[PDB]
RNA sequence: CUCGAUGUCGGCUCGUCGCAUCCUGGGGCUGGAGCAGGUCCCAAGGGUUGGGCUGUUCGCCCAUUAAAGCGGCACGCGAGC
RNA sequence: ACCGCUGAAAGCAUCUAAGCGGGAAACCUUCUCCAAGAUCAGGUUUCUCACCCACUUGGUGGGAUAAGGCCCCCCGCAGA
């Protein structure tokens, strides 16, 4: 949640969207990521926003 | 516009008014005294002045306490202590090496007098705070200066903060209201005081004008 | 194993909010978050990470009227009748960085390391402060939008 | 039905607009005076003073007839101030002038006396009766009722200070 | 000023007003005038 | 709940709290002329006596007082009497 | 508590919804006392302001001092 709010998106809609582009990294594995690598976690965070919907309310 | 100063407790005697009243006086040898510091808001957030009252051999002074006195450049006394003045500092009224002496007050005017009361030692509850204790007959056993109950039961199941008990008492610091200056003699330094000061002869006595007069 | 930060791991900076018109409510939460340091993704909960938070114009914080009138503060001294009583509206005259600073540690963790973290705090009524020394970058709030 | 009145101007010397802000001026003095913000005060062709609001709603209605009064009470004011005509009642009864204070005799052991407040200004007539003067109604109408409730209601006899022209309540008592 | 939970006019000059949060009633004759409480 | 034990009235001593206020403080109305009252509202800072009779609480009475309030705290308080 | 000024919604009225007053032994300052263990451990001042040894050279172990203090000693109306 931090890293996903650092990136300027809640983690509701980053485990949605990541669920719909359908990427299947572990939630361990994805706090590694967010440690380690944030280039990489930035990269997954644009992959989910463009999976999610274009209206997350309809 | 309060006005101060440090004196010594010298004893009671008696006196006669003009009504032909006796008056029981205490003397207060209110000596002359230093200031040796002001105290400024600017410098330390109120209003104060410091005042130096005993003689006091030089020999007995350490050297931090000689150097204080040597910054202000007066010789060292033995006590040392701040009159509070109001907010309305004026910076003035007050040099730093002037003396004060005992016209400062005048006949027929009120003071305040602060002491440190006469020591009582470790004091039982019916000396200390008036308790009546309990009967010295009809079958008391061993209870006639005991306190008695403290408390109430399982509800509350402690005792409160604050309860009076059997402990030491004295060596307070006091101040008494509304004094009348009887007489003020110049020339031995000495205020005939009307009434009881704080403390023991010798004791160190701060006199104040009173606020409430 | 996940990652536990070491000794000399955490970085701290500086941040300075203005409080002249946030609710109070808002503004607690925005500062204790900044304290314990949620926003890092380096964040535990046994370890003190976290900035240090400054805290201007504590007067102008946004308290509604009846509040201001109706919101008791309580003390108890430990002897009998020893509760003492005063308005948001008294201590904001009085002492307004109380009020946020109350607020603030009002949700902090109950526990020894929030006695800690809160020594990162500093809350003062005027639009000045006195650790210019350290640079402080401003602070706004801003919400994410889901 | 008011609010929706415009306001004549006899004079309205400084009329200025500021920020929900008015000033005036004439032959008296000038009163500020801060508008409602949902209100707005606007000038007409010849000048004349009018309160705007966004219609159908309560908190608007409300405040539109107070926008309205306020000003007309000052642009009133300034033209010509107001005055309180107030009488005395009671046997002895009586008020005296005392250079800009008013001197009270109401059957008190002590001599009361009024100091006048800044803006306002006292003026007797007769043993009985005495005016007060002034720019500002509600301040005017506020010493008036200080002055007023200097004494008790006295049903029986009547004896106090009165408005000229009102009825009091009475009893019969004995 | 009577104080009843239930306040209502007794004569017709009797005003039933809310203010300060109060249900009172108003009125000429001072004997008439009343709150809630 | 307590039976391999939770000491039961009254009194003394020490208290503390509530306000449903006895006095003192502030008011409205009055079938309040004044003095005094009645009733209702606000108010818990302080104060609120000594005896006779009875194991008593309670109660009656005597003499005062500005007043002689009502209750909770294991019907407060026996490792305090 | 209560008594008001200005005043619409509701062309009047209205202590009130904007606003502004008075108002008690109750509450807060004011008088007395405690108080920086207030770990946010404060302020104003003044004094010393200085060494030597070892070592894995360490915000390391020791030793000798300054200002100052304590113990010992003669006492107290200070006191278990
Ligand atoms: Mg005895
Ligand atoms: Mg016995
Ligand atoms: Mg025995
Ligand atoms: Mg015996
Ligand atoms: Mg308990
Ligand atoms: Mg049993
Ligand atoms: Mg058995
Ligand atoms: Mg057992
Ligand atoms: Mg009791
Ligand atoms: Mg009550
Ligand atoms: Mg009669
Ligand atoms: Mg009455
Ligand atoms: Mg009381
Ligand atoms: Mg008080
Ligand atoms: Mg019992
Ligand atoms: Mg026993
Ligand atoms: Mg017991
Ligand atoms: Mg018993
Ligand atoms: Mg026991
Ligand atoms: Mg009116
Ligand atoms: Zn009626």
């Amino acid at each position: 949640n931090a890293a996903a709010r650092l990136n300027d998106i809640t983690y509701n809609r980053l485990i949605q969207g990541l669920k719909a582009a359908g990427v299947e990294v572990d939630r361990k594995n994805l706090a590694d990521i967010a440690i380690s690598d944030p280039a990489a976690f930035t990269a997954l965070v644009d992959v989910a926003r463009a999976a999610l919907p274009e209206d997350v309310n309809a | 516009a309060r006005k101060g100063i440090l004196g010594t407790k010298l004893g009671m005697t008696q006196v006669f008014d003009e009504s032909n009243r006796v008056v029981p006086v205490t003397v207060v040898k209110a000596g002359p005294n230093v200031v040796t510091r002001i105290r400024t808001p600017e410098r330390d957030g109120y209003s104060a002045v410091q005042l130096a009252y005993g003689e006091i051999s030089p020999r007995k002074v350490n050297k931090p306490l000689t150097g204080q006195y040597t910054a202000a450049g007066v010789n060292p006394r033995r006590y040392l202590a701040e009159l509070r003045l109001d907010d309305s500092d004026a910076a003035t009224e007050y040099q730093v090496g002037q003396e004060l002496t005992a016209e400062i007050f005048a006949d027929g005017s009120y003071v305040d007098v602060t002491g440190t009361s006469k020591g009582k030692g470790f004091a039982g509850t019916m000396k200390r705070h008036g308790f009546r204790g309990q009967g010295a007959s009809h079958g008391a056993q061993a209870v006639h200066r005991r306190p008695g109950s403290i408390g109430g039961c399982a509800t509350p199941a402690r005792v409160f903060k604050g309860t009076r008990m059997a402990g030491r008492m004295g060596n307070d610091r006091v101040t008494v209201l509304n004094l009348l200056v009887h007489k003020v003699d110049a020339e031995n330094g000495v205020l005939l005081i009307k009434g009881a000061v704080p403390g023991r002869t010798g004791g160190l006595v701060m006199v104040r004008s009173a606020i409430k007069r | 194993p996940t990652y536990a930060p070491k000794a000399g791991d955490t970085t701290r900076s500086w941040y300075v909010i203005d409080a002249t018109d946030v609710v109070l409510g808002r503004l607690a939460v925005a500062a204790a978050n900044l304290l314990r340091g949620k926003h890092k993704p380096t964040f535990a909960p046994n370890v003190d990470g976290g900035d240090f938070v400054i805290v201007i114009n504590a007067d102008k914080v946004a308290i509604s009227g009846d509040k201001l009138q109706h919101k008791m503060v309580y003390r108890h001294s430990g002897y009998p009748g020893g509760l003492h009583k005063r308005t948001i509206g008294e201590l904001m005259q009085r002492h307004p960085d109380r009020v946020v600073e109350k607020a603030i540690l009002g949700m902090l963790p109950k526990n020894r390391l929030s006695r800690q973290i809160q020594r990162k705090l500093r809350v003062y009524a005027g639009p000045e402060h006195p650790h210019s020394a350290q640079q402080p970058v401003p602070y706004e709030l801003k919400q994410v939008a889901q | 039905r008011i609010g929706k009145q415009p306001i004549p101007v006899p004079a309205g010397v400084d009329v200025t607009i500021e920020g929900q802000s008015i000033s005036v001026k004439g032959p008296k003095g000038t009163l500020g005076l801060t508008v409602a913000e949902p209100i707005k005060v606007a000038r007409n062709d010849d000048g004349a003073i009018v309160v705007t609001r966004p219609d159908d709603e309560r908190r608007n209605r409300s405040l539109h007839g107070l926008s309205r009064t306020l000003v007309s009470n000052l642009v009133t004011g300034v033209t010509q101030g107001y005055t309180t005509k107030m009488e005395i009642f009671g046997v002895g009864y009586r008020v005296q002038l005392k250079g800009s204070n008013l001197e009270f005799a109401l059957g008190y052991s002590h001599p009361v006396v009024i100091e006048a407040p800044e803006g306002i200004t006292f003026a007797v007539q007769a043993p009985t009766k005495f005016t007060v003067s002034g720019i500002d109604k509600q301040k005017v109408g506020q010493i008036a009722a200080n002055i007023r409730r200097l004494r008790r209601p006295d049903p029986y006899k009547g004896k106090g200070v009165r408005y000229e022209g009102e009825q009091i309540r009475r009893k019969v008592g004995k | 000023v009577k104080v009843n939970p239930s306040v209502k006019p007794i004569c017709d000059k009797c005003r039933l007003i809310r203010r300060h949060g109060r249900v009172m009633v108003i009125c000429s004759d001072p004997r008439h005038k009343q709150r809630q409480g």
